[PDB]
C-alpha cells in the first residue's frame, strides 16, 4: 500500500534482472506514516548529514616472540640429555664391565608444520557508490576494511596462542607440576612461593616424561626470573595490585608484577574431539557470519581444529566440541620463556589483487604461515582448583 | 646452485621471497605502554579528549 | 579496568546494532577514555577508607576518572502512554515552568519527567523511575561512546 | 613487608632455601634386587651395575 | 653437551644429597635440649630472631 515498502521499484530490481527499464520518471515521495514524520514538509527526501566509520586497530601483545623463518622444510626437532646420577663403585663386580657399552640417552621431541591462514574480501565499484554520499568516505571504507583485515590477524593469533597454552595447562602436564590453591586471597602467597621454586635445581617442574624418548628418567633444570612469565586472569592481577602490594609497607624489590600476562577470561575457544559432517544450513550461515565461506554442506571437520568463537550452540556442534577454559577461575599458570616456540612467516602477506571486470569488483587475499608450539623442556607450574 | 633463468612472474622470483611490508605488529601497545593501571594521585577530572573520529 | 583494555568480543553491544546481530566485534580502550560513574557514597568510601587507610597508593589511584552523584535518580519514564485527566495534576505541573501542557493532551510513552512526579493520581503505574535498585552501583564505560551535540546559536 | 622497621632486622642474608627438603631416601631392612622391571627402572637413572 | 651435563648432574646430586644429610642430622641427632618447639608459622619468626 505504502510506496516505501514497495520493493519492486527499488535499486535491487535492476541488478538481479539482466534487463531493466532505462529511463525513469521519478516519484511523489510522502512522509505520512513512515519512520520519517515531519511537521512542515511531507514531500521531501530525508537528508542525512554524515556518517562516521569508527575503527580502532587492535594489537597482539606477543610480537616480541615473533621469530621469522624462511619457509623451507616442515619438521623441526629438539632434544636434551637425561640426567644420570653417579653410583657408589663396589669392587666386587667383574673386571670386564669396562668393555660394556653405555650410550647416553636423549629426549627427541619432534615438531611438524604450522598452518597457513588466509582471508579474502571483495570491494565492489557498482552498488557501493549508491551509498557513500561523498567520494572520500568510500576511500575511508577501503582503508578501514584493510585495517580490520590486518587487526583480526592480531586478535586471532593472540587468542589462538592463549588457547594453546591454556590447553597445554590442562591434560598435558603431570601432577608434580600442578598445585592446589583454594581462593583468590590464597594463590598469591602460593604464586609467591611458586616463583623461586624454579631457582632450585629440580626435575619435578618440567614434563620430559611427555617427550618421546624420555618417558622414564628425570631432567633437572632452572630458570632466571628475567625469563619467567606468569599467566593469569585480570582478577588475580587486580588482587595483587589492590591488596598485596597496597596493604603492606616495604616491598621495594618484591613486587613481581612485571611478569604478569593477564587476560579478562581464559577461554573463548573450542576444540573438536568427535568427528562428524555438516548438515544444517543455518550452521553454514553462522560460520560464514564469521567469514568461513569455504564451508559447504557435507564438509568434514578434522580432529585438530580450533574455532576461536562461540560455536558450541549448533546442533551439529553439541557434545563433540569442548571449551578450553579453567573451571573455577582461580587460575595461574607460570612458565618460563624459551619454552613457548612461536613462529610466523608473512612476507607474502598481500597477494596481488584479482580484478574481475565483467562483474567489476576487485578481490584480495591475505596469506601467512604461522607455527605455534611450546617446548616441554622447561619449567611450568599450574595453579587451579582441579 | 643451478643457474637456469630464475624468471617467471610467480614461482620464479616469487618462490623464494616477496616484498615485505608489515608483520602484524604491536604498534598499539598492549601491556607495555597501555594496559595501564598505574596512574597519578591528586586533583582530578578531565583527562578525557574527543576526536572527530570520522575516518 | 584491565579488562577494558583487552581484545574482547564481549563488553560491547554490537549484537544490539542494526546489521550486526550475528558475528563478533572486538574493541579495546586507552585509559585516557574510561569514565567511572557511581554514587557519592562509593567515591566517599573510597577516598576516606580504601586509598586513605592503605599504605601504597603509588600508581593505583583510579579516582581521577570517577564521576559520582548524591543519588542516581530523580527521573522518570512513561509507560502505557497515558492521558491527562486531573486538575491538581496539571496545576502541580504548572509549578515547574511547564505551561503548555493543558488538561486534554496525551503523554507519549518515551517521555521523561526529570523531577519527583509519581505521586500524582494519573501517574501511578503508568510512570516508572530510573535508579539503581540497590544503591550499590558503578557503571563504567569508554568515553566517546556517548555523543552529545547541542545547537545554541 | 609489613612490620615497617626492617633497616636493621633483615636477616635474609643468611637463609638457605629449598623446594622440598627431601627427595632423597634411606634404606632399612636390606634386601636383594629381584625384579627385571625394577632394574630397568634403575637403568633409566644411570645405574648400570645392578643385576 | 653430554659432557657438561655429566658435570651438571654431579653438581645437583651433590647439593641435594648434602641437604638430605642435614635433614637426616636434624631428625636423628641433637638431643632434646638443642631443639626448641614453635607452634605457628609466625611463631618461628620470633623464635629464630631470639635464637
Amino acid at each position: 500500500a505504502l510506496l516505501v515498502a514497495k520493493s519492486a521499484k527499488s535499486a535491487l530490481q535492476d541488478f538481479n534482472h539482466d534487463y531493466s527499464k532505462s529511463w525513469t520518471f521519478g516519484d511523489k515521495w510522502d512522509n505520512s506514516n513512515t519512520m520519517f514524520e515531519t511537521f512542515v514538509n511531507k514531500y521531501l527526501f530525508p537528508k542525512i548529514n554524515e556518517t562516521l566509520l569508527i575503527d580502532i586497530a587492535l594489537g597482539n601483545r606477543f610480537n616480541w616472540l615473533a621469530k621469522e623463518q624462511d619457509f623451507i622444510g616442515q619438521y623441526s626437532e629438539e632434544y636434551v640429555i637425561m640426567d644420570t646420577v653417579p653410583i657408589n663403585m663396589d669392587l666386587s663386580k667383574n673386571e670386564e664391565l669396562m668393555l660394556k657399552r653405555n650410550y647416553p640417552r636423549m629426549a627427541t621431541k619432534l615438531y611438524g608444520n604450522g598452518i597457513v591462514k588466509k582471508q579474502k574480501f571483495t570491494l565492489n565499484n557498482n552498488d557501493t557508490r549508491f551509498n557513500f554520499q561523498t567520494l572520500a568516505d568510500a576511500t575511508n571504507y577501503a582503508l578501514g576494511v584493510y585495517k580490520k583485515k590486518i587487526s583480526d590477524i592480531n586478535v586471532l593469533e593472540e587468542k589462538e596462542m592463549r588457547a594453546m597454552l591454556v590447553d597445554y595447562s590442562l591434560n598435558q602436564l603431570s601432577e608434580t607440576n600442578v598445585r592446589k590453591a583454594t581462593s583468590k586471597e590464597d594463590l598469591a602467597s602460593k604464586v609467591f612461593e611458586a616463583i623461586l621454586n624454579l631457582q632450585n635445581n629440580s626435575a619435578k617442574y618440567n614434563e620430559v616424561h611427555r617427550a618421546s624418548g624420555g618417558a622414564i628418567g628425570q631432567y633437572t633444570t632452572v630458570s632466571k626470573l628475567k625469563d619467567i612469565v606468569i599467566l593469569t586472569t585480570d582478577s588475580l592481577k587486580s588482587y595483587l595490585l589492590d591488596t598485596k602490594i597496597a596493604n603492606t609497607f616495604q616491598i621495594a624489590g618484591i613486587d613481581f608484577t612485571d611478569h604478569v600476562i593477564s587476560f579478562d577470561d581464559l577461554g573463548g575457544v573450542f576444540k573438536v574431539t568427535k568427528e562428524f559432517k555438516l548438515q544444517n544450513q543455518d550452521s553454514i550461515d553462522f560460520l560464514r557470519a564469521y567469514g568461513d565461506y569455504q564451508s559447504q554442506l557435507g564438509d568434514t571437520i578434522p580432529v585438530g581444529a580450533v574455532f576461536t568463537y562461540d560455536v558450541s550452540k549448533l546442533k551439529e556442534f553439541t557434545g563433540n566440541v569442548e571449551e578450553i577454559k579453567p573451571k573455577s577461575d582461580l587460575y595461574a599458570f607460570i612458565l618460563d620463556i624459551n619454552s613457548i616456540k612461536y613462529k610466523r612467516y608473512t612476507k607474502g602477506m598481500l597477494k596481488p589483487p584479482f580484478h574481475n571486470p565483467e562483474f567489476d569488483e576487485v578481490t584480495h587475499w591475505i596469506h601467512y604461515y604461522s607455527f605455534k608450539a611450546i617446548s616441554p623442556f622447561f619449567n611450568k607450574i599450574l595453579i587451579t582448583d582441579q | 646452485m643451478y643457474e637456469g633463468n630464475n624468471m617467471r612472474s610467480m614461482m620464479g622470483t616469487s618462490y623464494e621471497d616477496s616484498r615485505l611490508n608489515k608483520r602484524t605488529e604491536l604498534n598499539e601497545n598492549m601491556s607495555i605502554d597501555t594496559n595501564k593501571s598505574e596512574d597519578s594521585y591528586g586533583v582530578q577530572i578531565h583527562s578525557l579528549s574527543k576526536q572527530s573520529f570520522t575516518g
